[PDB]
């Protein structure tokens, strides 16, 4: 994609996560599970729906009737309306299917923006109590039972509150 | 050791996108923005039933054709729908003049009455029932147009006729008249007793002069006559002058006329389903949100735009690499 | 300790955007891209005048309606300006040939003179003054149009005219004339004593040949006869030719034209406010930048696209996020 | 936004900075204040005023007079005339709607950018010399006077004149 | 110390492309989506020849027009192609009814074949060699148009003509006849006795009848007459009917038609360059991918959007500032 | 650019890279030399041809016959054609031109991503074994032959090879 994330350095979606499009999976002592972030699903739901709902609603419909009146000693006029139709159509054909790709583009970079933007709230979150892995994991340099993660998804992570013990666990494995 | 991942939603979806880049990418969800469905119906279109002519034609309805329907009063219409070739046009062969533009008025019409203008029983010094011909039979007997009448000569005789209706409803009212053009001096003689003859036509817009063309034709239904049509629009309180020495297909039967809007003539095969919509179309109605479709381009009523595709897909989910 | 902080501008602007996925967002700074704004005034279009008839249509303006106001002499125009309903158009009542060409065809002149083509005291065997009606007053004086001539006998005869102009001018000339409709035979003799007449005109290019029409007609302006104009444009070198046994309206002053390019003709009650635009709507001129409008769809000139909407507002600051 | 900047890491513009659209903010020993950054925010301007412009002049537009000339036995030529002005209209209003609003969007998302890739090069200057507090602000290692920060407008830092001592300072805080 | 560098490609192109936020970006590789290039020369299209009329118009063409080149059969084209003003239209000055219908009619046709319906010969008290002038001159002789002849009175008398053609062939069949306009009774009376005249056409869809019109008009070719030109489509089976009195000119030859499709008359100076397109232009043909393109508006085929620009090119390699 | 890599952190093209778009150059004790990164580029040159081939295809020419076809008693309808022809070339000049900036635009800063998502890759495969320079350059803090190299390129880099070597520089250079 064009933001690295979601056919990039996360490698797959996860069918185990219904609840949204976007969320978090923890394995931790108290067992493991898929959790959906609601408010960046909320953000990406309402906005391409209204994408839609700006595709179909911003078109002007007004009453029009059609249409073969002319006789067939008025065929050049019958030309001139089939000239006509056949401009429109191919104008609105072309502007249909173009404004289709182009918009659908849109919305699978803005999906992988969404996941990247998770991916680095999360990342700042937690700075250097973790370990990066790059699958979009983060690998714990401290014990971070489930209010923990609670308190990540919240984005309310206290990181004071474990930074030594990460610390500790940190230079643990240097050398 | 404890881990937290960050991922996004998967599913056993099969929905296929197109992109600028990339053609037929599984995705999470979609949504089609092409209309592709209609009812099979002929409609109401907001809630105003069409004028539908099944066997007859606008011109074999307006005069009276005998093989046409009997005549049923439709006082309000939206569009009216047309057979693409309706059998009963006019039963005596001929022409209509500015009939094109005479449909295209009547297309749409917010009130509509016949009403008797000049009565049969009025003509005095005229045969008003040997205008007939077994080309219009009505009930086995030979016949003609029914709201208007064929005057030929009485005893041996056409005087000149001298007719005028004033128009005292409150309402337009639509004239219809006629003109025999024969094949030779033979049978103008034996109708009208008159060889050289006119048929004027006044109103305070209308100034009209109309003389019999005899030609030999070729037999259309057997006969080599003409009838040709012409109307005007009467103004409320405008009186419309008649005068003939022979040839004059007299009115009897009008129309009170309201018009408020235009639409168009449908040509359809189709019949009246009680059904009311904002888009009617030959093949049925469109009950529709979505901004195109690619049904029919002969579309009467706020439709979406017309367009020649299969799919206008939009992709809503996210890339779904099953 | 020491900071170092990235950021960006706010400030205290409620200007609004819309986006393909947010409404209503507050942001720095836009620019609308929409012109709603006109200075409600007729103007120059690139610096030349309109044509503009106040209460005269073309038709009373170009034969001599004396209703009309006097003629002034605009030798050039970039557009016409007519009333929706001009209470002055023909004096006594009748028909313009192919008026709404004729208009088109005036709609933007480069040139434009009036000439005297057959002076009026050159009908000498013909009475050229009593050709007057109350239909067509001057001042409580009945009169008739001043650029042609109704032509009535003399004593008891009207003598077979046979006129010709040969246009020596080195421009093409709008020629203008007609035929007069009676009601019957008795107002036939009592102008123009001959009962069966014609009117034939001739040039390089026309063959026509008019012959009045009797019909009994409802009254208009008290009148039941009728006026019905014909025109040429008369190349230079060519001559025109008439010959009439009666019911003659003639010619006196055509008009030099030279036709360089096209407009239309645009319906407005204002009146004309000393102005120079590109761009002219009935409701006023308007100054143009912009590529789109909403203010009215009939406009003449480089004008921006008409559009349907309110506002076209473009983002150009940035999120002011409170 | 798709790039996180402007309502993400970064939560807020700066009322109190006047010069610019981009830009710094700086507390040193000499005091605090704002500075904007006049390069990035030019070639923003030039670049939104170039899209104005190309929107606008990208416009061709010719004489056209209309234009109500048929009479009412020419009604047919009329409705034709009435397809051709309103479909015109329905293609015009169509695409300028949705035009301001797709090139609106990315207006926005281009500000985004523009504030994360001036965040991202002053990140890529000091490296190991300072610490990313999370604010789209940088807590320095050492002592920064306004030359310093001056100079980091001018994307001058020298990283290794101050090296030690950061480093110093570094390892003296972290335990 | 060991180094590893991300990069990407640069080159010696001068190459530029615009952007909505930048102008004159050079760049790696680009692509031009506009078409300009044309061949300069006439085609077939889809593999069927146009009809090219040198200095004759259609008219000149159908009928048999002296001066147009001799006849030759094609059976079969796809498009007209004449020239802004051929020299050769009617030879005898006049009028051809319905013409721009009639050019309309046959731009494209699949099956023409001329045919002789009623022979020269065949009239016996009528002189069929006496309508002839030097203004449409054949071989030194004085002529006139070949398809059609002028009939002339036989002694001193021009009896009532009566004439019926059958259309025996399987296709329709395109019948044109003509009307003399004199200038004067004078020569009314020396070309055809009878004083008062009438043509009447009779078909099963047609009931015309035309009457000559005296006007005293300026010379065209030295010629103050004129001639004025009718056709129908006489349907298989159907028969026409002629009836005349004099100046009649009536059809020898006509024309076997078969109609699947519609093009349009081109004007072009060109003449046929032995090449197949799906894009014709009066400056050349198109072999075009393009979806855009800048030649010229008036095209015949499958063909890009026309545009007005100069350029439309597309950025596909990358930012290259050297 | 968007993504801050082509004239951003990387200012400046390779003209010593031929082979392909996007690539790498390496300094090591064996020498020097370009060489491209045929995945990213292929997929580049996929994405880009594919939206010239849809700018093209998603066209629908008809046959039409234009068209000069009314006299000079019939110059309103001759007008009503001018106007529709006038019409859709206004229409289809303004779109073509539009939709070239645009997608041009979007080509560049497609670069620009794509770069910069290889950047990325390089840099998440080394993590802490290299020090970013600002360059798009990547310092070893070990020996890198040209199989390390080939490895790097590869995306097979083993980074707990040279692990330990590359912590014992690092540190070596602090202080
Ligand atoms: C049609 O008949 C009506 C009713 O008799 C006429 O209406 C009046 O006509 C007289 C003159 O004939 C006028 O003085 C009145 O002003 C009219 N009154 C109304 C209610 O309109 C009408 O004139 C007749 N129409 C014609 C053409 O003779
Ligand atoms: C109107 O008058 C002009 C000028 O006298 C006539 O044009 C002349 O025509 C003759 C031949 O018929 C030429 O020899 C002269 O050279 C022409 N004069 C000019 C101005 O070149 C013209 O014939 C007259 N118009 C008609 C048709 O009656
Ligand atoms: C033209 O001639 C044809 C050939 O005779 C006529 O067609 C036939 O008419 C006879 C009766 O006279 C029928 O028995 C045949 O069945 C007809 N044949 C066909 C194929 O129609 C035709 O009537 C003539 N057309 C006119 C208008 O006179
Ligand atoms: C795209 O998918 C459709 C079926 O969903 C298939 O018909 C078509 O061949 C595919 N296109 C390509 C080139 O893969
Ligand atoms: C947009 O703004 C107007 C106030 O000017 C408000 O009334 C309207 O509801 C807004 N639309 C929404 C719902 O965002
Ligand atoms: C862009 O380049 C063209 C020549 O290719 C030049 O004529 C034009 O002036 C340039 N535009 C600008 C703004 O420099």
């Amino acid at each position: 994609g064009l933001f690295g994330a979601i056919a990039g350095f996360i490698e797959g979606g996860w069918q185990g996560m219904v609840d949204g499009w976007y969320g978090y999976h923890h394995s931790n002592e108290q067992g493991s599970g898929y959790a959906a972030d609601k408010e960046s699903t909320q953000k990406a739901i309402d906005g391409v729906t209204n994408k839609v709902n700006s595709i179909i609603d911003k078109m002007n419909t007004q009453f029009e009737a059609v249409g073969r009146e002319f006789n067939n000693l008025e065929r050049r006029i019958e030309n001139l309306n089939k000239k006509m139709e056949d401009g429109f159509l191919d104008v609105w054909t072309y502007n249909a299917e173009l404004l289709v790709l182009m918009e659908n583009e849109r919305t699978l970079d803005f999906h992988d923006s969404n996941v990247k933007n998770l991916y680095d709230k999360v990342r700042l979150q937690l700075r250097d109590n973790a370990k990066e892995l790059g699958n979009g994991c983060f690998e714990f340099y401290h014990k971070c039972d489930n209010e923990c993660m609670e308190s990540v998804r919240n984005g309310t992570y206290d990181y004071p509150q474990y930074s030594e013990e990460a610390r500790l666990k940190r230079e643990e494995i240097s050398g | 050791q404890d881990q937290i991942c960050i991922g996004y939603h998967a599913n056993n979806s099969t929905e296929q996108v197109d992109t600028i880049m990339e053609k037929n990418v599984t995705v999470t969800h979609a949504q089609d923005i092409l209309e592709k469905k209609h009812n099979g119906k002929l409609c109401d279109l907001d809630g105003v039933k069409p004028l539908i002519l099944r066997d007859c034609s606008v011109a074999g309805w307006l005069l009276g054709n005998p093989m046409c329907d009997e005549f049923i009063n439709v006082p309000e219409w939206s569009y009216i729908v047309e057979k693409a070739n309706p059998v009963n046009d006019l039963c005596y062969p001929g022409d209509f003049n500015d009939y094109e533009e005479l449909k295209h008025l009547l297309s749409r019409i917010n009130h509509f009455e016949k009403i008797q203008i000049i009565p049969k029983s009025s003509w005095s010094s005229h045969e008003a029932s040997l205008g007939v011909s077994s080309a219009c039979p009505y009930q086995g007997k030979s016949s003609f147009f029914r709201n208007v009448v064929w005057l030929i000569k009485k005893d041996s005789t056409y005087p000149t006729i001298k007719r005028s209706y004033n128009n005292t409803n409150q309402e337009d009212l639509l004239v219809l008249w006629g003109i025999h053009h024969p094949n030779d001096a033979a049978e103008q003689t034996k109708l009208y007793q008159n060889p050289t003859t006119y048929i004027s036509v006044g109103t305070s817009t209308l100034n009209q002069r109309l003389v019999p063309r005899i030609a030999t034709r070729s037999k259309v239904k057997g006969l080599s006559g003409r009838m040709e049509f012409f109307w005007t629009i009467l103004k409320p309180n405008d009186a419309i002058n008649f005068e003939s020495n022979g040839n004059f297909i007299a009115p009897e039967y009008a129309y009170k006329i309201v018009k408020k809007g235009d639409s168009t003539i449908m040509k359809s095969e189709l019949e009246y389903g009680n059904c009311n919509t904002k888009c009617q179309t030959p093949m049925g109605a469109i009950n529709s949100s979505m901004p195109f479709h690619n049904i029919h381009p002969l579309t009467i009523g706020e439709c979406p735009k017309y367009v020649k595709s299969n799919r206008l897909v939009l992709a809503i989910g996210l890339r779904n690499s099953p």
